[PDB]
């Protein structure tokens, strides 16, 4: 929650970070997506790649991204503190993000925030003592018709009840990985009581194509 | 820049010493606080010559016209890119 | 045509919206995607821009700028810099979840839109700046882009037309402000997502300082269907200057919250009572509707009865169409808590660059947090109004406008509920 760095023994510029060689090949593929002379444009993916390897960002991943992209380190610190995904503290193995903006709040995200809190025994911002679950409270995740919903590390868990999110935390603690989908009867975003549209077969290639084409 | 609009006539500073009682800045210069204000340079020169004061004149230093462009912060190939904003 | 809506399934552009068909290349080619794309590209930039200008397509990102007039700004001879179409797939707007559906279920439609739009604007490559939270959607789109490269549809000699065109995907990292087009351009360039001032518009100095058009996923993915079906087919829907179809996200207090493709000038009551199953507790349980996602001001139940869901009828309803994200709020809603949570969103999602947003959106959030409890006096309503008018139009991008406008709509339609909140605070605490 702070935006200055203080050197701790676990977060200092001599904390060991280095990319794996397959991550260096991934970084070469990232840098080749941008014009020559604008290698700095690969700050945001490569830094996120540093978060996908290490789980979070000590200030040697920031220094390594600054060093291999030849940008100043402050230009990486600005990116790491601007964007809300770069974990500058080590989060748990499952990073639960509960959306509590108004479309998810109107469909009772508070009940699911409370159910996660009384299932995990923590509150918002805390980590469980076994380092498995970090519960925070995020803004809109772009799944508004699937309100209420959470995100766990890559995955959207949608149309949730307190019982559904208790079941999801149960099968996360059991080592398995749950299905990233709506826990209600529907599949992605359709009306729940049957399709109100798109009930016809699609017309296929060439339908309605104008003349002169 | 509202103080750079007018011409000023000051004088050479003389000795300011420590008052033995209080440490105050004692002076013997009557013209120590005398700053005269003129609209042009020639008015100040005519007033200095009228009163017999040997003067010297510095010329008015304006800032030169700069070339500004907000798009120049984001050039394709020039060094004038900003790396932060 | 005086009545609108009831769009037929043969007129849907976004078939396979719901994920019920194969999103991959075999599924997309049997729904009409990548059909005669070479014949579209070989008719040149001017024909495609004429089809988009003829269709009356307005920018689906939320502002509704005329899309063909926008894309014609790139139609100019080069000067050594490359040209870039950049696709805005960030979609941070509360209420809005439609571009996620296009990327997740119709990705080849977006890729063919990238090719057709970039041919129209002479663009060398496409950057699809996708939201970082949409990881599954971004990998989904990357699999579709791999299928498009292996079919020869993009890349070197795209569709056998002799036009070379790459399609890149750039993931965001958790900023709503990186949906704004110049802040998105700064976010692609490896910097903080702070909006550039305008001018230069991105067609002059855009991504990497090149000519660049940023366009929404929805206004890009409809463009090959416009070029195949004709601009007159697209313009035959909706009212005049409000042409075409639109994806709508009905969320909040409806029985069936859903994304649905509908004709443009459909009534709001018809849209809710047809595709969403009505307001929870019936239409008489309706308190307010935010018509187009968080930045548009709310409208009360008396305005929702007759209004049409296009740009012009909602500007006449002193709100905006926005992203066509219909948030429905029933009579049991604490509306000051909802609007204050929305302003709390706007201060957590504000980059901090210019003074009125950086200071005034936090100060509006503090005033709204006192308004929820009633911990205020009624002279602070009008003050807050003026605070909104000091942010509106004084900032760099329209996030300052998008934070002023819910405050203004809440005050304008629900001043007495604020006043009774404050006076019951004043009688139970003094
Ligand atoms: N889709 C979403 O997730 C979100 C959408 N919005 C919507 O976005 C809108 C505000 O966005 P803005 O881009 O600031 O709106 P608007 O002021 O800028 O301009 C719309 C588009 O037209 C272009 N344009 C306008 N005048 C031009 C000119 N003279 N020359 C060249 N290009 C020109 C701009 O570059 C821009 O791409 C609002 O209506 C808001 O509701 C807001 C937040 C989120
Ligand atoms: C704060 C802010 C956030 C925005 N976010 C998005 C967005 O997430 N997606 C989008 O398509 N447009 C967004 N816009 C609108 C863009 O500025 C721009 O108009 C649009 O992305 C491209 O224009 P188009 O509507 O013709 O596609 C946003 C605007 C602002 C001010
Ligand atoms: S008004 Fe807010 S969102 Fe826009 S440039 Fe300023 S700080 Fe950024
Ligand atoms: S409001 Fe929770 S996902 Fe958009």
């Amino acid at each position: 929650a702070l935006f200055v760095h203080r050197d701790t023994p676990k977060n200092n510029p001599e904390t060991p970070f280095d990319f794996t060689p397959e991550n260096y090949k991934r970084i070469e593929a990232i840098v080749k997506n941008y014009p020559e002379g604008h290698k700095a444009a690969a700050v945001l993916p490569v830094l996120d790649l540093a978060q996908r390897q290490n789980g979070w960002l000590p200030i040697s991943a920031m220094n390594k991204v600054a060093e291999i992209l030849q940008v100043p380190p402050m230009r990486v610190y600005e990116v790491a503190t601007f964007y809300t995904m770069y974990n500058r503290k080590p989060v748990g193995k499952y990073h639960i993000q509960v959306c509590t903006t108004t479309p998810c709040m109107l469909r009772n995200s508070d009940s699911i925030l409370e159910a996660i809190q009384k299932k995990l025994g923590i509150k918002v911002g805390e980590t469980t003592p076994d380092k498995l679950f970090t519960l925070i409270e995020v803004e809109c995740l772009g799944a508004c018709v699937n309100a209420p919903m959470v995100q766990i590390n890559d995955n959207y868990y949608e149309d949730l009840t307190p019982k559904d999110i208790e079941e999801i935390i149960d099968e996360l603690k059991a080592g398995k990985i749950p299905k990233p989908g709506p826990r209600s009867g529907r599949f992605s975003c359709e009306p729940a009581g049957g399709l109100t549209s798109l009930t016809e077969p699609p017309k296929g290639p060439g339908f309605g194509v104008q003349a002169g084409l | 820049v509202n103080n750079t609009k007018k011409w000023k006539m000051e004088f050479d500073t003389r000795e300011r010493w420590e008052n033995p009682l209080m440490g105050w800045a004692s002076t013997a210069d009557p013209l120590s606080n005398l700053v005269l204000t003129f609209s042009t340079k020639e008015d100040a020169i005519a007033f200095a010559e009228k009163n017999g004061w040997s003067y010297d004149v510095e010329e008015r230093k304006v800032p030169k016209p700069k070339s500004k462009s907000y798009g120049a912060n984001f050039s394709w190939n020039k060094r004038t890119r900003v790396s932060t904003k | 045509k005086t009545s609108f809506g009831s769009l037929k399934d043969e007129d849907r552009i976004f078939t396979n919206l719901y994920g019920r068909h194969d999103w991959r290349l075999k599924g997309a080619q049997s729904r009409g995607d990548w059909y005669k794309t070479k014949e579209i590209l070989l008719k040149g930039p001017d024909w495609i821009l004429g089809e988009v200008k003829t269709s009356g397509l307005r920018g689906r990102g939320g502002a509704g700028f005329p899309t063909g007039l926008k894309w014609s700004f790139m139609n100019k001879p080069s000067d050594g810099r490359p040209k870039y179409l950049v696709v805005n797939a960030d979609e941070g707007e509360p209420g809005t979840c439609k571009d996620r559906e296009i990327i997740r279920h119709d990705p080849h439609k977006l890729v063919e839109g990238c090719l057709v739009g970039g041919r129209a604007m002479g663009a060398r490559a496409a950057y699809i700046y996708i939201r970082g939270e949409f990881y599954n959607e971004a990998s989904n789109l990357q699999v579709a882009i791999r299928e498009a490269y292996e079919a020869g549809l993009i890349g070197k000699n795209a569709c056998g037309s002799g036009y070379d065109f790459d399609v890149f995907v750039v993931r965001g990292a958790g900023a709503y402000i990186c949906g704004e087009e110049t802040a998105l351009i700064e976010s692609i360039e490896g910097k903080q997502g702070k909006p550039r001032l305008k001018p230069p518009f991105p067609a002059d100095v855009g991504v990497f300082g090149c000519p660049t058009t940023v366009a929404n996923v929805e206004t890009v993915a409809v463009s090959p269907t416009i070029c195949r079906r004709g601009g007159a087919w697209f313009a035959s829907f909706g009212r005049e200057r409000n042409s075409g179809t639109k994806l709508f996200n009905i969320s909040g207090h409806v029985n069936n919250p859903c994304t649905v493709e509908e004709e443009m000038s459909v009534p709001l009551k018809e849209l809710i009572e047809k595709h969403a199953g009505g307001v929870t507790g019936g239409w008489d349980n309706l308190l307010a509707v935010i018509p187009g996602g968080s930045s548009t001001p709310l409208i009360p139940k008396s305005v929702c009865e007759t209004v049409l869901m296009d740009f012009d009828a909602l500007i006449q309803a002193q709100t905006g169409l926005g992203t066509a994200a219909v948030i429905v709020m029933d009579r049991s809603t604490d509306i000051v808590k909802a609007i204050a949570r929305l302003i709390e969103f706007y201060k957590h999602e504000s980059c901090g660059q210019c003074t009125p947003c950086r200071e005034g959106v936090d100060w509006m959030n503090k005033v709204m947090a006192r308004f929820v409890r009633g911990d205020a006096r009624p002279a602070e309503i009008d003050s807050l109004w003026e605070i909104s008018k000091q942010i509106e139009g004084h900032t760099i991008c329209a996030l300052g406008d998008g934070a002023a406008w819910p405050v203004q709509g809440l005050i304008r339609h629900f001043r007495p509920e604020l006043e009774e909140r404050m006076q019951r605070f004043a009688q139970q605490h003094q």
